[PDB]
This record gives structure tokens, C-alpha cells and sequence, in this order.
């Protein structure tokens, strides 16, 4: 009589929570769509909660929408406020909002993101140009330096000879690091309200790519040679613009398309173009973070101990088994476990009695990793036999 | 009634072929052995567009 | 639709065609084009010329 | 000679043109080692109406060398000799990541045309 | 888990036809089996062939899947005060010719969460039942049994009509990708359908104008 | 256009008619999902002649939510769909009680058109 007990229908989001996983969780810096904090990062969880936070029609939108068909877990959106118009005026008040203090304040006392993004700035191709293409990247390479595990996200302008001169800009080797750009713009299948596609930047496929791969085969196994789920193709192929093959900047990733395959993200190697170094190949500079994440965790759980000889041997046998078991999970290189890892905690073998008395603590560990198999060298033998 | 389903697309027969001779760019990159087979079938490619082009008339 | 379609529908299709050209060319060469496998380039070239023919 | 009787004749794979000389021309047992080269350069689903025909080799690109890898790639190129090549055996193929230089495969494919070591006990404790 | 620790017990649900409009009894069984098992099997005879290219054998029929289940019932521990005879009534009762038709009862085992074979329920009927009663009273009220069921998979013919028409429902509707070509568009539609869609019925189908017409994203409707 | 052409046409389930436009009608992805809000608002015996349609989900109205209740509402929802509506699938029905407002049962079920995860172990002992 009061009541009814029945069976309604309603389209609210129950959700989910906790998808873990800070170092390969990505981080969306646009503007709000046109009652979210005007700073706070903001949980996104499945597609459905992505509409009833940001509408359906926008830029941020349709890159969530991007990220979560193409696989992505779990997203955070960091807002900025409802922005102006006049698209060449928003263009360089966002980078201007990048370089507030504000901006560190938000990201250091963060702990929940590492891939830092910045759809946006595919805005730019419709736009000095140049001069805000290299500020663009230049403030997101140094949110990451300076926090303490964060990766960049960038990407090139589609025109040849502004990517050329882009990449043949000044980065200094600890940015070059962290970050990474893929060139080719994608061509979604998103309707712009009429027949013309939806054109969005290739940055929410690849963060997608990137936390699945790292979620299904591990975060040291390569972002590449994964399909792209919901393009029709990239916009510029490799075979009309030869230029950025040009040997003489930073490392770029192209993303093509095959015959009997799809959209695949076709590379993996930082903007660092060292050939030596290994901070290039992406999956080496999340794995070895990956491990700063978790061994960071167990060494502040001995953080407020004596510094007798005990807690460093305590310190010791927990990071000792925790490493050998992701050697025998097959994320590092090395047959035996001499040449797969190194501990040397101790008073002379990396303290001195001075480290001890100003309260440190410190540990060494070496590694040694897997290499990607970039290039197959096919040869062929005849082996004549009578 | 008419209909009009009909064309002006033509594939040339090097865009079928896979990808370890050619679809290089332009006069650029290929080293003028690489552009005999281009004209090895210029003539291959003009007689099948013929048929296109009358097919057209 | 008077189309022909239903009615050359097994004189179009690649392989009729192909069969039609490799006895060709097995005809009028056959001591200087011995190899006709899927390795050789003109046979690949001749059977993309067959294909924009069909 | 009776080599390159019995194994066909065929063309170059890079295909050169003369106005001398009509089309330069593989023979023999250079035609089996020419058509191998094809086979491993071929990708499946580039030509059209033969999609079965090609190595395949572009699924093993990031795939890090831990030896889950080379012996996938053992069984790809020992599978497709058997598929597209029956004119050619197979002795043994090694691979090996380049010492200088590293994140290249370098795989020696050693083909046929188509006792245990009892010394090693003096040499043992 | 995940809302409370109660238990839940097996339940015997039984029918008088194949499908499920007439219901016949029904009965939740205590102390759960502590193990099942599903045994699967697919027969196989091999081609004697005499031209001898080739060594294959071939498939003739698929065994049903059978179950087996082990129960026991209890009553003279304190909770326990039904007597085990009226619960044998009906194990006893639905697992044997019903007296209105001639047949046996259609049953369908379920159980909380487990799923079965790909359901969530195990229809079929019973092979096997054997109960063995092994302590007793003065006047020989039993209060032990060890029950031993076995069943066979028999579904009903709706359920199996269903499950035929989520794969392969005679139309494929293939997108197409970028770079493709008909021979790859028939492969990817003789895979939805796993008929062989032999491409110039794809192109005379679908208006197709000169066999390369598609623009990587639109679709290509495949029947048969 | 073709998923309106592939996936039938029909009328919408509120019936709306106006003397502008006849009947309002649902098409293509929109008809079958108006099709599974018919099928849980029905109850079995409430069409004439079809006595077999319906989502029966009356029978779970006073149950206890204890997870024998979760999983019973799992199975009629799977069943349901195999029966009546054979033209989506079904991809997982996750239920939660409401945390604000409790006993109310929330299920969101999703359909279709129609690996172990090795990363967890660099983030576990």
C-alpha cells in the first residue's frame, strides 16, 4: 500500500574500484567538457562513467571514449576549467596553466597516476606553431623529471618539416628519458555529427595499449605490435614523407597499418637516440620503475628502524626474494641468478660510518634485462651434401 | 529508369604486389632497376585500363 | 538486371582465368619458364595482371 | 647441369630488365635458395588470391628473445619449408641475438637439396 | 562469499517433459558431495582408406556427458531430525519411471555458483542410483545412506536450438579494414559463417562496382 | 544503416502515436535493446498464448540478498536470454545491493551484438 516492491529500470553506474597499477596508469590534462573539482584528478571508471562526467561530444570525450574501446582499464582526468574558445587562444593558455606551481603541487602529492597526457595539443595542427609545439613538450618532459615516476605521452604535428624541426630541437638527456612521441594521427571511426570522421591524437589508443599489455603480458614485455581497435587508418603513411627518417633527433614511434592486420602500433624507443644507453625501448624504463614502485614500498615499511646491522640484513632478505621471484616470472635476463641481479647492503660496502650517523640507509641493486627483437637477420644456407 | 553505378577507379598492377619490391616513393629511393619494372608495366597497366576506359564510354 | 553475372559466373573468378594464362605461358615457353611455383616473380606479376583482368 | 634440369628455371627475384639481355633468369640450385628468400620476405595475406603463401615473421618484432621466442621462431620457419618449399629440407636452423649491437635476431637457416660421442669421456672427469 | 558465510546445499529439480512445463517434485539434498565429475567423450574410428596418401579417422558421435555424485544422509546427530527415509522417498521416487507416463523425470542438478558444462544448471536424466544403508536402529529405522548417483546430459531441444543460433546466424555483417582486398574479405567472412563465401558472391551481394569499392569502414553484409 | 536493415524493425515499448507520425518505432541496435527491457518487465503468464515469455524476476522479491540470491538472479537472466532473445548475447550481469538505500538490488547487464595475467606479480610478496 505504502510500498511497492517491484522491478524497476534505471541506467545508473553501479562501478568498480581500484584497478591498482599506479606506473602504467594514465593521467588526461585537457579542459572540462562545455561538478568536477576545477583540480582535482578524478577517477574515471568504466566508458559509462566517462559520459556522465564529460558528456559524449568534445575532445576529452571522445579520447575517453578512444581509451576505453581500445581497452583501458581505469583513467584519471585532471580538469583545468571551462575553457575560452577562439581555439588559437585556449592553445596557449593551456600551456600557460602547465607551468603554474600549481601544476607540481598536484602531481607530486598525486601517488596514484604515472603516464602524464596531454590530449590537447593535437589542436595545434589546425594553428607560431613551432614555438608552441616545443613549449608544449618541454613543460610536460619536466612535470615528469622533476616527479618522482611519471612518463610522458607526447606527439609530433602531422606536416613534415614541423615535425622535422621539432625532433631537431634541444631536450637534455634526463628528460629525453622519460617520454615519448608517436607520429601518425589517427582517423577514428567516430562521427563529427555528419559523414566526416572524428580525427583524435593517437595518445588514448596508446595508453590503452600500454597499461593492457602491461595488465595481460606484463609491464617489461614491449607497447607495440598491438592492434589498434576502433581507426580506420592513420592519416599519413611513411611511404609519401620520408623525412623524419632522418637520422639526427629525437626517436620517434610510427604507428602503420598492414594487409592482413590492422593498425599497429609499429615502435618502442625513447626520445633518447643513444645507441648504447639502455633508457631507450619504453618497457625498460617502466619495468626498472616498476621495481622503484614496489621495492620503495618495503624499504619505508624499515624506514624508522635502528640502523644496527640487523635491519640492513632484514632489508636485504626481503628485497633478495622478492627479486628472484620475478626473475623466475621471467622479467629479467640471465641464466643464473649471479648475472640477474645484485644486494650489497653494508656498512663499508655502500655506507661509510658518515652515512650511518645522518641517518641513511642505502641499498644497491643491479639489473639486467631483456632486449626487444626489433630486427630478424634472416639468412639462408644451401649446405651442398653430394 | 537509370541506375549510374558507375567508375573512374583503377588499381595498378605494382600496388599489387607485396611489399619488399616496390610502392617506394618517388624517384627518390629506388635505383633505376627499381623503376624498369615500373615501366615493365606501364604497358601491362595501360592495356588493363583500357578496358576501363572503353567500359567508360 | 539482364547482367550476365549468373551466366559467366564461372568464367570470372581467377581461376578459370589463371588456369587459361599458366597453360599459356606453359605453351608458348615451357624449356625457358621450367619453375611455375608462388616464388617465382613473374608468375606473381602475371597473377596480379589476372586478377585486375577478373 | 642436369642441376638445373631437374630443379626449375625461374626468374630473379629483384626483377632486372635489359634491353640486351630480356629478363635475368635464376637456375637450378640458386632458384631453390632464390625462392627461399621470397618465402621469408612474403608476408601472408600480400598476395592477392594466395594468402596462405608467406614466412610470417612479422609476428615475432617485440617479443623480447627469452627463448619462448626462438623456439617459436623454430617452428615457423621449419612449418612454412614444409608448407611452400618441399623442394628444400631442413638441417638446422641456429639463432642467435647480435653480441654488438644487441635487439637483432640472427637466424642461419641451413637446408638439404631434397651416434652419441663416446670420444667425450677421455676429456670428463 | 562477498555477502555472508551461509552455505548453499545442491538442489534436484525434476520435470515430466523435455522442456520445462510440467514440473514433477523437487528436492534440496544436505551434505554436499565433497567432490563431482563430469566425464566427457567423442568416439572416433579411423579411415582404412587404400590409397594410403594420408592416415585421418573420422568423427561419428559424441558420447553424452555424464555425471557422477556421491551423497550421504544422516539422521541421528542432534540437528538432524528429519528421518533420511523421507528424503530417500524422493531420490528413490525421481530418479525411476514416473507411473504417469512410462519415462524417467528430465532432472537438472544445480548448485550456487558452479557452473556446469556451460551453464548454470546440468540438465539430463538418471543412469545409475544405488543406496546402501549401513547402520540402523532397534526397530530398524535406517538413519544411514550413501547415495551414488550418475546422470547422463540429454538437454531440452529449445536450449539447443538457442545455443546453435549464437553461432553463425547466417549473416556476418564483416567491417572491413584498412589495406584489404575481397580474398581477405572472404576469409574473414567464411570464418563468421564457416561456409566459404567464394568472393564474387560477396561483390554481385553487396552492389559492389569494380571489386575494390569498399572504403575502409563500412560493412560488407554475408549470408550462406 | 545496415545494423537498422540487418536488425528488424518495430514499434517502440511505451506506444506512442501522434496524428503527425503514425506509429514511433525502434530500429536496429535500439530495437534489440528495447526488446530485453520487454523481457524483464514481462512475468510468465501474463501474455496470452505465450505463457512461456517472460523475465520472471518476481520470484526474487523477498530473498535475502546472501549470494544464493546472487547467483539464482545470474541464471534466470542467462536463461532468459538464450530462450527469448537469441539475437544478443550475453557478456557478464554484475549485481550489487545499493550501498546508499539498501535492499535495492542493482544489475547491470551486458550483452553483445552476436590470458593469466602476468602483471600481478610485480606487485605482489
Amino acid at each position: 500500500t505504502m510500498v511497492l516492491p517491484g522491478v524497476s529500470y534505471n541506467e545508473t553506474l553501479l562501478t568498480q574500484a581500484s584497478n591498482d597499477d599506479p606506473v602504467t596508469m594514465p593521467l588526461f590534462i585537457g579542459y572540462t567538457p562545455p561538478p568536477v573539482t576545477v583540480m582535482q584528478p578524478v577517477s574515471v571508471g568504466s566508458l559509462t562513467q566517462a559520459n556522465s562526467l564529460f558528456g559524449q561530444r568534445g575532445t576529452l570525450a571522445y579520447s575517453l571514449r578512444h581509451f576505453f574501446e581500445n581497452g583501458g582499464l581505469q583513467c584519471y582526468v585532471l580538469p583545468l576549467g571551462p575553457g575560452k574558445g577562439e581555439p588559437a587562444a585556449r592553445l596557449q593558455e593551456l600551456i600557460a596553466a602547465l607551468q603554474t606551481p600549481q601544476m607540481l603541487e598536484t602531481l607530486l602529492a598525486d601517488d596514484k597516476t604515472g603516464l602524464v597526457l596531454v590530449p590537447e595539443l593535437s589542436e595545434l595542427n589546425e594553428v607560431d606553431a613551432d614555438a608552441l609545439w616545443y613549449q608544449g613538450w618541454q613543460v610536460l618532459l619536466t612535470l615528469c623529471r622533476q616527479a618522482p615516476q611519471r612518463f610522458a605521452l607526447l606527439e609530433l604535428p602531422e606536416d613534415p618539416a614541423s615535425a622535422v624541426t621539432l625532433t631537431q630541437q634541444s631536450f637534455s638527456a634526463d628528460q629525453c628519458q622519460r617520454g615519448a612521441a608517436w607520429w601518425p594521427r589517427l582517423e577514428t571511426s567516430y562521427q563529427d555529427e555528419s559523414s566526416a570522421p572524428v580525427v583524435l591524437s593517437p595518445l588514448p589508443a596508446v595508453a590503452a595499449a600500454i597499461q593492457r599489455s602491461a595488465h595481460d603480458n606484463g609491464v617489461w614485455k614491449a607497447p607495440a605490435n598491438i592492434a589498434l581497435a576502433k581507426t580506420r587508418r592513420p592519416t599519413q603513411s611513411i611511404l609519401t614523407s620520408q623525412a623524419l627518417l632522418d637520422n639526427q633527433g629525437v626517436s620517434c614511434n610510427l604507428i602503420r597499418s598492414f594487409v592482413g592486420k590492422g593498425v599497429r602500433l609499429w615502435g618502442c624507443r625513447t626520445l633518447l637516440n643513444e645507441e648504447n644507453t639502455a633508457w631507450r625501448y619504453i618497457q625498460i624504463r617502466l619495468l626498472v620503475s616498476s621495481v622503484e614502485h614496489y621495492l620503495s614500498k618495503l624499504a619505508r615499511a624499515y624506514l624508522f628502524e635502528p640502523n644496527t646491522a640487523p635491519t640492513w640484513m632484514k632489508l636485504k632478505g626481503q628485497v633478495w626474494t622478492w627479486l628472484r621471484q620475478q626473475w623466475l616470472a621471467g622479467a629479467f635476463f640471465g641464466t643464473v641468478e649471479d648475472e640477474a641481479f645484485s644486494l650489497s647492503i653494508g656498512l663499508d660496502e655502500t655506507m661509510t660510518e658518515d652515512d650511518i650517523r645522518h641517518g641513511k640507509m642505502i641499498l644497491q641493486v643491479r639489473l639486467a634485462l631483456l632486449a626487444p627483437a626489433e630486427f630478424i637477420a634472416i639468412s639462408l644456407t644451401l649446405d651442398l651434401r653430394d | 529508369a537509370g541506375r549510374f553505378r558507375d567508375q573512374t577507379l583503377y588499381i595498378p598492377i605494382g600496388q599489387r604486389q607485396p611489399e619488399c619490391y616496390a610502392l617506394q616513393q618517388p624517384d627518390t629511393v629506388i635505383d633505376d632497376q627499381t623503376r624498369a619494372v615500373h615501366q615493365f608495366l606501364l604497358p601491362v597497366d595501360q592495356l588493363l585500363a583500357d578496358g576501363t576506359a572503353e567500359l567508360a564510354q | 538486371e539482364n547482367a550476365l553475372f549468373p551466366a559467366v559466373k564461372d568464367a570470372i573468378v581467377f581461376d578459370a582465368l589463371w588456369q587459361q594464362a599458366h597453360e599459356k605461358v606453359t605453351a608458348l615457353s615451357g624449356e625457358i619458364w621450367t619453375d611455375t611455383g608462388d616464388h617465382d616473380p613473374g608468375v606473381t606479376l602475371l597473377q596480379s595482371a589476372t586478377w585486375n583482368c577478373s | 647441369d642436369i642441376l638445373k634440369a631437374t630443379l626449375g628455371q625461374c626468374w630473379a627475384f629483384p626483377p632486372r630488365f635489359s634491353p640486351d639481355t630480356g629478363v635475368s633468369l635464376t637456375a637450378g640450385v640458386e632458384a631453390v635458395m632464390q625462392s627461399l628468400r621470397v618465402l621469408f620476405m612474403t608476408e601472408p595475406g600480400e598476395r592477392i588470391m594466395r594468402e596462405s603463401y608467406g614466412g610470417g615473421m612479422h609476428d615475432f618484432i617485440f617479443e623480447n628473445i627469452t627463448d619462448e621466442l626462438l623456439a617459436n621462431i623454430h617452428n615457423r620457419i621449419e612449418e612454412s619449408i614444409l608448407r611452400h618449399e618441399p623442394r628444400a629440407l631442413l638441417k638446422d636452423v641456429i639463432i642467435q641475438p647480435d653480441k654488438q649491437e644487441a635487439s637483432r635476431l640472427r637466424a642461419q637457416i641451413t637446408v638439404y637439396l631434397a651416434n652419441i660421442h663416446d670420444g667425450q669421456t677421455l676429456r670428463l672427469l | 562469499s562477498l555477502l555472508e558465510r551461509g552455505l548453499s546445499k545442491l538442489t534436484l529439480n525434476a520435470w515430466k517433459d523435455r522442456e520445462g512445463k510440467i514440473p514433477a517434485g523437487s528436492m534440496s539434498a544436505m551434505y554436499n558431495p565433497e567432490t563431482i565429475q563430469l566425464d566427457y567423450q567423442t568416439r572416433f574410428d579411423t579411415e582404412d582408406t587404400i590409397n594410403t596418401a594420408s592416415q585421418s579417422n573420422r568423427y561419428v558421435i559424441s558420447e553424452p556427458v555424464g555425471l557422477n555424485l556421491t551423497l550421504l544422509f544422516d539422521s541421528q546427530m542432534p540437528g538432524n531430525t528429519t528421518p533420511i527415509e523421507t528424503q530417500l522417498a524422493m531420490l528413490k521416487s525421481l530418479c525411476a519411471v514416473d507411473a504417469a507416463t512410462g519415462s524417467p523425470y528430465f532432472l537438472r542438478i544445480t548448485w550456487g555458483k558452479m557452473r556446469w558444462e556451460n551453464k548454470g544448471w546440468f540438465a539430463g536424466r538418471a543412469r545409475d542410483l544405488s543406496v546402501t544403508y549401513t547402520l540402523f536402529d532397534r526397530d530398524a529405522t535406517p538413519l544411514r545412506a550413501t547415495v551414488q548417483l550418475s546422470l547422463v546430459a540429454d538437454e531440452s531441444f529449445v536450449i539447443q536450438q538457442s545455443l546453435k543460433t549464437q553461432s553463425a546466424p547466417d549473416r556476418a555483417l564483416v567491417s572491413v579494414p584498412d589495406l584489404a582486398s575481397l580474398p581477405l574479405l572472404a576469409l574473414s567472412a567464411g570464418g563468421v559463417l564457416a561456409s566459404s563465401v567464394d568472393y564474387l558472391s560477396l561483390a554481385w551481394d553487396n552492389d559492389l562496382d569494380n571489386l575494390d569499392d569498399f572504403q575502409t569502414g563500412d560493412f560488407l553484409r554475408a549470408t550462406k
